C-alpha cells in the first residue's frame, strides 16, 4: 500500500504545475489551487512527514498550549517558536466569553468546544455534529459573525475515532506539515481518553498555496524518498483532556531527509 | 463572508 | 476528458464496497464513509445530473426562495415543490437577528452573510474569508454555539468564481444530487452578478451515507452511463441577487435517463 506522505508531494507537484498567481492579503504572490483533500491512516503510524524534518516538540508544545486555553506568550516563549486576547486556545475552551484579562478567571465560561467535543463522543458517538473551530485572531474585531479559519470534524465509527480538517486556506510549505502533525496529536489524545483507536485524518483545503519562495526548496524536497512514517506512543494512562503533558509522548523511529528552511 | 452564532 | 458525474458514481460505488454501517439520529441504517471529495467544471456545462431524471424546477425554486429569506412553508407549496422562524433562508439574509413574526419586516437586522459573500467579491477578489454558512433549523434550539450542517467558501482567480461546499453529512441517494445542482446554480446566480465566469464547484463531504433502501436502487442507477451535462442560459442581465425569478433560467440539452424514486 502506497506511503500517505505521496499524496502531499503530488498536491505540491499539483499546484507547482497547475497553481495560478494569486496575491495574499499582504499582495505576497503565490501559486494557487483551490479544493484539495488528503486522507492519512492514524492505523499503528503517525503522519509526520519524512521528506523534510518537522519540529515536533513545537507542535506538542503549542497544541498543549492551545488545550489549556491560553492567552500568554511567555508561556511558549522559551521553548522553540517563540497580551493576547483570542488565538485558538481562548475560541476552543471559552467561545463568546467576555474577555478582560489574560491572568482572568475564565472557569464556566463561554462555550468549551472541546469538552463538548470529548461529551459528543462519549454520549452519542453516531452524532454528525462534532465539530470544533479556530478563527485567525485578526479576524474577531474586523467584523460581526466573522469566519472561522479552520473547522475540524470528529467520526465515530467501530471504536475508530477520524477527524477531517477543513481549512478556508493553507500555505503548502510551511503550515501545512505542522496542521497534519497538530490535529493527528489531537485525534490521538481524544481517541485515548475516550478508548477509542485513532482510524483517518482527513485534510481539505480551500486555497491550496504556494508562496513563490518556497518553489525552489519544494521543487528539491519532491525528488526525496519518504521513510515509513513514524509511530506515536502515549506512555501513561490518561483520564481528561488537560491532564497531558508534553512528556507523556513519545515519537518513535521518526528518520527523516534533512531540515528544509523556508524563506 | 462570515461564520457561528450570533455571539462572534 | 472524463465526464464530472463519473465522480458521484465513483463514490456511490465506493461507499457500497467499502462504507461501514453506522445509525442516524432515528436509528435508521447508513452504509458511511467519512471524508469525500468531487470537483465538477462549471464551464460551459451545468452539473445536472444525467444517470437520473433531477427536479430542477424545485431546485430553482427553493434555492430563490433561500434567498428571500422566506420562512414561510406556503411560498413553496404554492409553487408545487412541496411559521418556521430559521431555514437556510433567515440565516443567510438575517443571520442572529430577534426573530419576532414570519410577516415582519427584517430590513438592515442581523448579519446579511449573502450580501456580504457578494460585496467582498467585488470589493476584495483574493480573499480568502468569502463563507456563508447555513444551519438545521432543529440545530438552533438545541445548545450555544450550534455548528453549521454545511459552510460554503467562494474563490476567484482570472476572473474565475468558485465554490466550495463542505457538507457535515450527505444523503448520496436523496440529497447529494440536488445540493450540487443547487450550489452550482447559486454559483452561476453570484458569477453573474459579479461579471465573473463560473470556474469549479467543489463537494465535500463528513458522513458521506447511504441509506440502506437506497442500496438496489443506486446499485442500478451505477450501471447507466451519464449523457453530455446540460448547459445552463441566465436569458436577461441581473443586477442585484434579489432580482433572479425563475424564468430568467433555462437548462438546455438535458438528457436524462429515467427517475429514480427512493426513500
Amino acid at each position: 500500500p502506497p506511503h500517505g506522505e505521496l499524496q502531499y508531494l503530488g498536491q505540491i507537484q499539483h499546484i507547482l504545475r497547475c497553481g495560478v498567481r494569486k496575491d495574499d492579503r499582504t499582495g505576497t504572490g503565490t501559486l494557487s489551487v483551490f479544493g484539495m483533500q488528503a486522507r492519512y491512516s492514524l492505523r499503528d503510524e503517525f503522519p509526520l512527514l519524512t521528506t523534510k524534518r518537522v519540529f515536533w516538540k513545537g507542535v506538542l508544545e503549542e497544541l498543549l498550549w492551545f488545550i489549556k486555553g491560553s492567552t500568554n506568550a511567555k508561556e511558549l516563549s522559551s521553548k522553540g517558536v517563540k497580551d493576547l486576547g483570542p488565538v485558538y486556545g481562548f475560541q476552543w475552551r471559552h467561545f463568546g466569553a467576555e474577555y478582560r484579562d489574560m491572568e482572568s478567571d475564565y472557569s464556566g465560561q463561554g462555550v468549551d468546544q472541546l469538552q463538548r467535543v470529548i461529551d459528543t463522543i462519549k454520549t452519542n458517538p453516531d452524532d454528525r455534529r462534532i465539530i470544533m473551530c479556530a478563527w485567525n485572531p485578526r479576524d474577531l474585531p474586523l467584523m460581526a459573525l466573522p469566519p472561522c479559519h479552520a473547522l475540524c470534524q470528529f467520526y465515530v465509527v467501530n471504536s475508530e475515532l477520524s477527524c477531517q480538517l477543513y481549512q478556508r486556506s493553507g500555505d503548502m510549505g510551511l503550515g501545512v506539515p505542522f496542521n497534519i502533525a497538530s490535529y493527528a496529536l489531537l485525534t490521538y489524545m481524544i481517541a485515548h481518553i475516550t478508548g477509542l483507536k485513532p482510524g483517518d485524518f482527513i485534510h481539505t483545503l480551500g486555497d491550496a498555496h504556494i508562496y513563490l519562495n518556497h518553489i525552489e526548496p519544494l521543487k528539491i524536497q519532491l525528488q526525496r524518498e519518504p521513510r515509513p512514517f513514524p509511530k506515536l506512543r502515549i506512555l501513561r494512562k490518561v483520564e481528561k483532556i488537560d491532564d497531558f503533558k508534553a512528556e507523556d509522548f513519545q515519537i518513535e523511529g521518526y528518520n527523516p531527509h534533512p531540515t528544509i528552511k523556508m524563506e | 463572508l462570515s461564520c457561528q452564532l450570533y455571539q462572534r
